[PDB]
């Protein structure tokens, strides 16, 4: 009587006794990413930017972040085995990410260190397939910091807080509830992990679908740029900047078929592999979109508010494309970004509003360069490469002083959620009370204030620490102050 | 469409 | 089966037939002492929660090991059984009486006798058959929703649709949005006005009577029972159908047939089996329990008034609007017809035995049987629907396969050694296998109800990956017990047995237990006769008992498959893994006595026992820094202390007028002993619920303290501080604080009273469960003034503390609420579980014709009274929450009897 | 790796 | 059921219902094969067949050499069969080989589906008239509709 | 080459069964097993496990009522190569493969 | 029946082809037996045809 029943499906954890086994651990941790490096994450943070007003549609789902509900914020989100979703979900998929990550990277150290590969060529690759762990890694903890540590500015805090970054774990350790790590050992983590894979990695990319130097370049000038180190972020930026290029469009539509095309658009870095059958996701939270037959109708929660649509030419690609005037009919815009890409629809003809996870355009990268070199006084290249950005988008930029850096910006990045943390660093606050609403909507669009106010330094510009985090470890300073 | 005003999950099935 | 130092109570047949539901333990709440039974939804196809002598454990099941002709049978199962053949149901609720069981004998064992022939000259025949029908049981809820214009004022004057509007320019628009939305539909274009209207300011919309409706149930059955020399058949076939009275469909109806034989084959063997299947249909509203716009009793509540989901002659359309809507939205039953289910189970149940007597005393027993339910079940999107997304229709067909074989083999020596000593023995092996198993496969693109074969769909971006999941585990046990009998007063009986599971590694899957226990026949020995006491007995037990009820496959340390790309697999990290998951380890003390007074004519029997969980599996949960969402572990202990007494009498036996009554209760105290990790508390979060180890599982809040008169704003209690109780308008996740109200309420009991007048008789069954809590999720929308403003609102809105409005306890509008006491509703109830008024024909009309016999009728209500201060629709609907709650239906139902 | 050769069907 | 003398109403019914489960699959990593990728099918059937036949049957006699015997008795015979059919393939090991796990792209499949019903209904009578028990007749009319024709 | 593509398989059965009753009823019962291998090598079988309940019962002057039930679970295989030409199997194989 | 299936030629849109040629007469088959027999018995039941 053998009662020795195992799962179908399910193998038992080992150490790596294979390449073939190795590779395969590699490619189950992009699947993850993608799921979690995902557009559908950052929309929270999107939303809670000085950009939107809510809808009469809205069912207190985003409400919460437009109109600041921090008594609803304070635990907000899901990340049990039904719904992974919200702040709840941005910190548990990010973790798993991490620790997954994590044993990847001490999995594969463990196989090198005893020559379980047969030649020096999988030999080689592990090292490299060790980088590109070492980026995840870096990714996962520094996503982390974005929204659960503070900014410098932050005026009143919870006692400790201030200084602390998110719990550090190094190795693959389930059992693991310790305390927060600071923020510089956070932030060393994060540079070194990285440092140690751009040497390692080589100079140019091997697969879009994969972590490639050219990415950790831009990721560390992204984070550099968030940390206020200026000259640094410039440095990596100017290694991958003319490494891709900008869409040759002459209208709106040429613009369209290349930007929204996964496969075809020449400044996207670093994407995870999606198919209409796999990988692939709707992501219909900013344009409230659905299909109808061979037409998509759209019944938004939330659009932007008049000074965002104000904010393009009339000429910009973008205007038509990031944001489209599709609401009503044809009476007001909302955020279009992640509308589709065609190569995903089940049928040519029938669309079905699905993307896939995009991880680094190169015109981010662009605005990195810009804003940093106009910070570090160097007018010629941030002048060069925002009025490239710009003239390429067909609506270019008369003058070249951060003021301008910040609106095109804004413009650029609409949707990938980085209006909120901009506004901290541009120490704009909240004036979503007293913005107008766009006219065309009158009665559609109205406006809603403020369940709480958001002035320069409020500390709910960071979230607090899932409930779930904080129950089961003592050992947890939180954000949040009584 | 569905409202997800909040649900308080049902932490006694 | 049972012993005489347990706690045992016995329900009669009575207490069973002819219920018109086909969730047959919800047919005892309030009939067992110490076991609380409760049915969270009204769907005809769900299934009670029944706990005996509280909740045994944080993490593993409670529910009671049922058994049904001494295997071990799921309650989805015997749903599927006709309990009209049910003779009795016998409820073992401490460790003597448990000790010959295993799996989770810790959560007591509920064994269900089919009946077997009796032995008579001509066999009796009997049909019985009802009809009747379900309703809601509670309106209430929507008394004092706003009406139609009651809501648009409101809306307006909160400036939900703009600034500088007023409600005749809104109603224009939203009207004018209708015309122009369903202008677009060839179907619709110009029915609008003429058929259709779908916007209606001038009538308020019967959003109840949309979305529920009265429906019917009919029972009838056969039954075939007689006997001879050493042969005793019982034989039936049946036939059950419940309808929904949610109009979002759900159904449960079987077809059934049962074979009961037993045959002494020679002065040396008894052979016999009890055979058992039926053809099932059940279906289950999916929506109920979440929040979907204008769906559930939420929808009844939600839905403005303004919103007409009926056409011109009080039909119920194909579709309602709602302002900015893309596309129309389906009513239920065109969304039922268009999204299509059927699912078939074909339920088997084999099932033998054998009783060799070799020798005088010695009682060889093997039996063995099968538990077969294949089901298949087809769902469908039906293409070319102008309402849908694409025309473009789709099919999934599944199907669901469940084996579950159980040996169960027994030696019992009893034997006497002199006159005062009787001594039984018996032991036995055990071996319970399931294996579980479900396949599914699903097609799209098809553009014809005509062409949709799954092998007709789409290929290429359209195909699909199947669905396969399969499931296995096993029981092996070795088992004891012995009786021994000094006098005819003194029995001591012991038992030891070891459990084996699948559930557990190799190293850990074992585990033994024991039990003791002693009945004493106080009057037997030291009162040889009383004038007026009947029957004194005392029962005392010690013993443990194992609980392994958790996810079969909850230690191993797993990877699966999470592909990347669709040319090489990829591998990820699936489970955290507990080597040393084992068996959960249970102790219950019981202390008995049992005493009948007059002439038996009125009996009690109290009960105290101390329920001790150690090793406890709880399904730890863990810091979202893991990666991870939970692992189970041996870890903490729980403590369930409680009393059950029950009594019963009779009030007036007339000779032709007999008064029967019957009362029993329950309180059970819980403590939490210990937790994880050395913790002293652990807050479920967005429950509502805390974890702490003084005291059992309560609910975790703050204390809402009403708003400020002088600024309308929501106060709350400030734990801890205090004046010469401090209140703030500054909310925060610190100001929770655990509420001395618990989870799983502590008093379960009942009541039962019965006359009858020669022929004529009532009875009346009660149950109630009190210090019951509950959160009404459904206000935390239907009351808020600072949020969903689409949503209809409670009228008290309309006293919303504004600079002219003071003296009012309803907040400024503005605000959203928080999940504090002011949702803590108290669910206790009185409910009336039953009414049946029941009329046998007189003996002599059936006294020429030698064809029938007998008959009776009845008229008959379930779940006609309900007593309880809850401001929703089923208190007995819910847990710890409540939320678009499926409420338990009232019936109304009428029957007949004959008998041959 | 079939011989068709022939097959009288049957 | 036996009412008055002679004559017997027998009804009867039952059905014949067949579940059945097939598993197949085509190994991973054997190296005598064209690929290294495993592939899987797994089927479900139903056979479920119904069949009522109901008979009211009356003998009497008229003399010492005349006896008789009438029967006529109605029959509903129904069939409903169903065979559903999944499979996957690119798998890459003994342990990871549900349906549910396998490649998604140009490695997918339709489903297998199939269904088939008939049905009879059917009227017919029996008579035996015996004279002297030397001679025997025996006669006999009846109808039968197949769902199989129009 | 015989020898390579058919082998001596087995047939296994056992079978219990109560018959009796006495009055106006009459039970038989009988539980079953059944397996026969396939000869050919080429895999193909058929095992049964059987069981069947018969009941009558004189209920009355009038009435008489009774069940036969059947049941099993079943696992059959076939060789589907066989009444094809395929160069290694079946008894063309056995005849045509170069020794 | 004379009927029709589906046939399809790309993968965004349906396509039928005839499927069965069709006899809407089609009817059962109609057999007829004529049978003469003759069963013997022989010396005392212990022989028969
Ligand atoms: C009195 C009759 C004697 C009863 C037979 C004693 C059976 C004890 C065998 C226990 C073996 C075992 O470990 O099975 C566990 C295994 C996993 O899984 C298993 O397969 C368990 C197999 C159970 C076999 C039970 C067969 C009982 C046959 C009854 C005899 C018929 C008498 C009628 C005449
Ligand atoms: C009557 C006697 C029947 C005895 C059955 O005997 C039973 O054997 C099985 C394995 O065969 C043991 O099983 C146990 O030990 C075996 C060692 O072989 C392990 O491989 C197995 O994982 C574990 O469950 C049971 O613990 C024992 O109870
Ligand atoms: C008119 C008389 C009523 C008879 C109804 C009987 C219905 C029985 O259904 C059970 C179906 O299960 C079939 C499996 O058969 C098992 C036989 O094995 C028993 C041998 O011990
Ligand atoms: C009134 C008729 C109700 C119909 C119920 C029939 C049950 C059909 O189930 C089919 C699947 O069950 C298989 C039975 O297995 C046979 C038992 O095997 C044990 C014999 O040794
Ligand atoms: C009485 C009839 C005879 C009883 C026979 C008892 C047989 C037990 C044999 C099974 C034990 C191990 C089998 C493999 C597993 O484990």
């Amino acid at each position: 009587c053998e009662l020795d029943r195992d799962p179908e499906g399910k193998d038992f954890q080992q150490p790596y006794t294979s390449f073939v086994q190795t590779k395969q651990n590699r490619d189950g941790l992009y699947a993850l990413l993608r799921n979690t490096e995902n557009p559908r994450m950052h929309f929270y943070q999107e939303l809670q930017s000085d950009m939107y007003c809510t809808t009469i549609t809205d069912g207190n789902s985003l409400a919460p972040f437009v109109n600041w509900d921090l008594g609803i914020l304070n635990d907000h989100g899901r990340a049990d085995e039904d719904e992974v979703s919200g702040i709840a979900g941005y910190y548990f998929v990010y973790n798993r990410l991490n620790q997954q990550a994590n044993a990847f990277v001490n999995n594969t150290e463990a196989a090198l260190q005893n020559q379980v590969y047969k030649n020096s060529t999988e030999i080689a690759n592990a090292k490299s397939f060790l980088a590109e762990g070492k980026v995840l890694q870096a990714l996962a903890i520094w996503r982390l910091m974005d929204r659960f540590s503070f900014h410098e500015s932050v005026t009143e805090v919870n006692s400790g807080a201030k200084d602390l970054g998110v719990i550090l774990l190094k190795e693959y350790n389930p059992g693991y509830i310790g305390p927060r790590a600071t923020k510089a050992q956070c932030y060393d983590y994060i540079l070194s992990r990285l440092s140690e894979a751009i040497e390692v990695l080589p100079e140019n990319r091997e697969s879009v679908l994969y972590v490639s130097r050219d990415y950790a370049y831009a990721l560390r000038a992204r984070i550099y740029l968030a940390l206020g180190e200026y000259g640094k972020a410039a440095a990596d930026a100017k290694m991958v900047v003319d490494k891709y290029p900008l869409i040759g469009a002459a209208d709106a539509s040429e613009f369209e078929n290349i930007y929204r095309s996964d496969a075809n658009n020449p400044e996207i870095i670093f994407r995870g592999f999606a198919s209409a059958t796999l990988g692939s996701f709707t992501a219909t939270t900013l344009n409230g979109a659905a299909p109808a037959g061979k037409d998509i109708k759209y019944n938004p929660s939330a659009v932007p508010f008049q000074w965002v649509v104000d904010l393009y030419e009339n000429e910009d690609f973008r205007k038509s494309v990031y944001i489209a005037k599709v609401v009503k009919k044809d009476k007001g815009y909302l955020v279009n970004k992640f509308l589709e890409d065609k190569a995903y629809r089940d049928v040519q003809d029938k669309p079905n509003l699905k993307v896939g996870a995009r991880y680094f355009s190169v015109a981010e990268v662009y605005l990195i360069l810009v804003e940093s070199a106009l910070q570090t006084g160097d007018t010629p290249t941030a002048e060069k490469y925002l009025k490239a950005l710009s003239k390429a988008r067909g609506a270019e930029v008369s003058v070249v002083n951060m003021e301008a850096l910040q609106a095109e910006r804004t413009r650029e990045l609409i949707g990938e959620g980085s209006r909120l943390r901009d506004m901290v660093r541009w120490s704009i606050p909240n004036n979503h009370d007293a913005f107008e609403t766009q006219p065309g909507l009158e009665g559609f669009a109205n406006t809603t204030p403020l369940k709480a106010q958001a002035p320069v330094g409020f500390y709910a510009y960071t979230w607090e620490f899932p409930q779930r985090d904080r129950q089961t470890n003592p050992q947890l300073i939180k954000n949040w102050p009584i | 469409a569905s409202t997800t005003g909040a649900n308080s999950q049902r932490g006694s099935g | 089966l049972s012993t005489v130092s347990g706690s045992v109570a016995k329900v009669s047949s009575e207490k069973l037939a002819e219920k018109p539901v086909a969730n047959i333990m919800d047919a005892l709440q309030g009939q067992v002492a110490g076991m609380q039974v409760m049915t969270t939804s009204g769907d005809p196809t769900a299934v009670a929660s029944v706990e005996i002598h509280g909740t045994g454990s944080l993490g593993a099941s409670s529910a009671p090991l049922y058994i049904v002709d001494g295997m071990q049978t799921s309650l989805d199962v015997v749903a599927t059984m006709n309990p009209n053949d049910f003779e009795s149901m016998s409820v073992l609720k401490d460790a003597s009486a448990t000790s010959i069981y295993g799996a989770r004998a810790a959560n007591g064992v509920v064994f269900i006798q089919t009946k077997k022939g009796k032995m008579s000259e001509r066999g009796r025949i009997t049909f019985n058959a009802s009809y009747g029908i379900s309703q809601i049981l509670n309106t209430k809820p929507l008394d004092n929703m706003m009406t139609g214009d009651e809501l648009l004022d409101f809306q307006v004057k909160a400036g939900f649709w703009g600034n500088n509007q007023t409600v005749q320019k809104v109603k224009d628009m939203i009207l004018a949005g209708a015309e122009d939305l369903y202008g677009n539909y060839d179907s619709l274009k110009d029915e609008y006005g003429k058929t259709l209207f779908p916007v209606d300011f001038n009538h308020d919309a019967d959003w109840l009577k949309a979305l529920f409706k009265t429906a019917p149930t009919s029972q009838g059955d056969i039954s075939f029972s007689g006997g001879s020399q050493g042969t005793s058949y019982y034989a039936s076939i049946g036939y059950f159908d419940q309808e929904g009275m949610a109009r979002e469909p759900a159904n449960f109806k079987r077809y059934s047939g049962r074979l009961n034989f037993e045959s002494r084959i020679n002065e040396w063997l008894k052979v016999g089996a009890n055979l058992s299947g039926a053809i099932a249909n059940r279906r289950s509203a999916d929506y109920f329990g979440k929040y979907y716009m204008g769906s559930g009793t939420f929808g009844v509540l939600t839905m403005p008034r303004y919103y007409n989901p009926f056409d011109v002659n009080g039909d119920l359309a194909d579709v309602y609007y709602m302002y900015g809507a893309t596309r129309p939205s389906m009513t239920e039953p065109y969304f039922a017809k268009m999204r299509p289910f059927s699912s078939e189970s074909h339920q088997a149940n084999v099932n033998g035995f054998a009783q060799i007597t070799p020798i005088k005393g010695l009682t060889l027993k093997a039996q063995a049987g099968v538990d077969i339910t294949n089901t298949r079940t087809s769902s469908k999107r039906m293409p070319n629907n102008p309402y849908d997304s694409t025309p473009l229709g789709e099919r999934r067909e599944r199907a669901y396969r469940d084996v579950s074989k159980s040996f169960t083999n027994t030696a019992e020596y009893k034997f006497s050694i002199d006159e005062k000593h009787d001594l039984t023995a018996l032991m036995g092996h055990e071996y319970i296998e399931y294996e579980g198993d479900v396949i599914g496969a699903s097609s799209k693109g098809f553009e014809s109800d005509k062409l949709m074969l799954l092998s007709q769909g789409k290929t290429g971006n359209s195909l699909s990956l199947p669905e396969h999941r399969v499931a296995e585990y096993a029981y092996l046990s070795f088992f004891s017990r012995f009786n021994y009998g000094f006098d005819k007063w003194m029995y001591i009986d012991f038992s030891v047995r070891n459990d084996q599971s699948s559930r557990f590694g190799s190293n850990n899957r074992s585990a033994w237990f024991y039990s003791v226990g002693g009945m004493f026949d106080i009057y037997n020995k030291f009162i040889q006769e009383s004038n007026w006491l009947s029957d004194l007995r005392l029962k005392m037990s010690y013993g443990t008992t194992g609980n392994s009820e958790i996810g079969n496959y909850n230690h191993q340390a797993l990877v699966t498959v999470n592909n990347y790309t669709e040319d090489a697999m990829g591998l990820s990290i699936s489970t955290a893994g507990n080597p040393d998951l084992s068996w959960e380890k249970q102790s219950q003390f019981n202390f008995g006595l049992a005493a009948g007074a007059f002439n038996n004519r009125l009996s009690a029997e109290v009960d105290f026992y101390v329920r001790t969980t150690n090793d406890m599996l709880i399904d730890v949960p863990m810091p979202y820094i893991s990666g991870f969402f939970s692992q189970y572990q041996n870890v903490g202990s729980m403590k369930n202390t409680g009393v059950d007494l029950s009594l019963k009498g009779t009030i007036y036996q007339n000779k032709d007028w007999n008064v029967y009554a019957s009362a029993n209760f329950n309180y059970n105290r819980q403590e939490i002993t210990k937790l994880f990790f050395g913790l002293n508390k652990y807050m479920l979060p967005n429950t509502g619920t805390i974890w702490e180890i003084g005291y059992p599982n309560s609910f975790y809040m703050a204390e809402y303290a009403g708003i400020d008169k002088k600024t309308g704003k929501q106060l709350w209690y400030v734990p801890g501080q205090v004046d010469a109780k401090v209140t703030t308008s500054q909310y925060s996740a610190d100001l929770e604080t655990r509420i001395d109200k618990s989870v799983t309420p502590p008093i379960t009991g009942g009541f039962s009273l019965g006359a009858s007048w020669k022929g004529l008789s009532l009875d009346a069954d009660f149950a109630y469960i009190v210090g019951k809590w509950m959160i009404n999720n459904d206000r935390y929308f239907t009351e808020n003034g600072g949020g969903l403003m689409q949503l209809n609102k409670d009228k008290m809105l309309l006293n919303a503390w504004t600079e002219d409005n003071k003296e009012t306890d309803v907040p400024k509008l503005g605000q959203s609420p928080q999940f504090d006491t002011h949702l803590l509703e108290n669910a206790s109830f009185l409910r009336l579980k039953n009414l049946k008024l029941t009329y046998v024909l007189p003996n002599s009309l059936f006294a020429g014709q030698n064809v029938i016999g007998g008959a009776r009728v009845y008229l008959m209500a379930r779940n006609l009274l309900t007593v309880t201060k809850y401001k929703g629709f089923d208190p007995e609907a819910g847990g710890n929450v409540g939320k678009n709650q499926y409420p338990n239906s009232k019936q109304y139902v009428a029957g007949i009897q004959l008998s041959f | 790796a079939s011989t068709t050769g022939a097959n009288s069907q049957r």
